[PDB]
RNA sequence: CGAUCGAAAGGGAGUCGGGUUCAGAUCCCCGAAUCCGGAGUGGCGGAGAUGGGCGCCGCGAGGCGUCCAGUGCGGUAACGCGACCGAUCCCGGAGAAGCCGGCGGGAGCCCCGGGGAGAGUUCUCUUUUCUUUGUGAAGGGCAGGGCGCCCUGGAAUGGGUU
């Protein structure tokens, strides 16, 4: 597993060709965005509920989204 | 207290059959078979008892994986000889080469008068 | 008598450039407040010119005769002074002590060392300075 | 320097967590990795590397034309940075090392004081007794441990220290 510190590199890893899926985990005091690539599961950790919702619209349209529960 | 068993068929406590304890997400204690401890390279001078610095201590076939900067020090004889015996060999190589020039000069000094 | 002079050829004993020859361009025999030890700014060579012989082409000689230089401040006990001296110009307005803040000025200090060292090497003088120390 | 054979306890790169059967699980399923080998077109990105002088032009911000350089960079140093050409040849290291004593660190287990959850006793007493109360490999960061590593400086009224 790899942790992406920034938001800008998360968009490139989601826009990779080998990004099989993206999944959103909604727990307390944290929002987790996980992109399943060929080698690693890249995780973006957001502790801002406003930026989580705008990024959720800001995902690329060609990627398959699985909102976890 | 949960007594635990081996996970392989080797039931003897040999050097390759070395384990350590590990706590698991299923809340139980397992054996994890450890790797042997690595050693840093010894200096090529042959006198320093300490091992070299700046080089990772791994098993010899792990050095295939590692990049070059993890395997040497950016210096002449770097990652193979210690800096003390590098500078003490620089001084030696300079000084004996100087003394050979002195002997060559003193040869011609004798041949000039004789 | 003091011998750590701005014409003396020294050997570097420690660091990346260990075993390589340098010329002192500015000695500081009593330490500055930032460097309390006695030290010297030198300007040496990184990559020695290769062995050039006869029965070779003229464009190949210019390829083997390529000197890469370095500019560095050294402690005295990390230097090995020699009896040899070279009378290289090395104007001090470009090779000096606040070179080590701007990397572009360090590029120009290394360039000015390099052109003078190549010019001195192509005259067949100070030939001990341009052969590598075999250790 | 002798073909070849010779260890399911020696050497030997690299897999762990959950779940699953009537009987198999580091092997099946799910989820996370990792080692080795392969590549003409080399799949991409990054590095090599895009710098300076002179002569014009542009008010400048900067732009064309010549002459060159450029197989990386930083730190006094121990050495560090994501790479950082190079063969035949040579040198060295790892693999690769006994037995015993003492001490220190880190785990696991045990121990004590409380919070929960569920049980046991309650004829009398007992805020009581019992069970349970967590996180893999690999990566990154920080404790902690070790150094026969470096720089300054020169110590007797000798100090440091187990
Ligand atoms: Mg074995
Ligand atoms: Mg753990
Ligand atoms: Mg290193
Ligand atoms: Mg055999
Ligand atoms: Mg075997
Ligand atoms: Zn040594």
């Amino acid at each position: 597993p790899r942790k992406i510190e920034e938001i800008k590199d998360f968009l490139l890893t989601a826009r990779r060709k080998d990004a099989k899926s993206v999944k959103i985990k909604k727990n307390k005091d944290n929002v987790k965005f996980k992109v399943r690539c060929s080698r690693y599961l890249y995780t973006l950790v957001i502790t801002d509920k406003e930026k989580a919702e705008k990024l959720k619209q800001s995902l690329p349209p060609g990627l398959a989204v699985k909102e976890l529960k | 207290v949960q007594r635990l068993t081996y996970r392989r068929r080797l039931s003897y406590n040999t050097a390759s059959n070395k384990t350590r304890l590990s706590r698991t997400p299923g809340n139980r204690i397992v054996y994890l078979y450890t790797k042997k401890v690595g050693k840093a390279p010894k200096s090529a001078c042959g006198v320093c008892p300490g091992r070299l610095r700046g080089v990772r201590a791994v098993r010899p076939k792990v050095l295939m994986r590692l990049s070059k900067t993890k395997k040497h020090v950016s210096r002449a004889y770097g990652g193979s000889m210690c800096a003390k015996c590098v500078r003490d060999r620089i001084k030696r190589a300079f000084l004996i080469e100087e003394q050979k020039i002195v002997v060559k000069v003193l040869k011609a000094q004798a041949q000039s008068q004789k | 008598g003091k011998f750590m002079k701005p014409g003396k050829v020294v050997l570097v004993l420690a660091g990346r450039y260990s075993g390589r020859k340098a010329v002192i361009v500015k000695n500081i025999d009593d330490g500055t407040s930032d460097r309390p030890y006695s030290h010297a700014l030198v300007a040496g060579i990184d990559r020695y010119p290769r062995k050039v012989t006869a029965a070779m082409g003229k464009k190949k000689i210019a390829k083997r005769s390529k000197i890469k230089s370095f500019v560095k401040v050294y402690n005295y006990n990390h230097l090995m002074p020699t009896r040899y001296s070279v009378d290289i110009p090395l104007d001090k307005t470009v090779v000096n002590k606040d070179v080590f803040r701007d990397p572009a000025l360090k590029r120009k200090a290394r360039r000015e060392a390099k052109v003078k060292f190549e010019e001195r090497y192509k005259t067949g003088k100070n030939k001990w300075f341009f052969q590598k120390l075999r250790f």
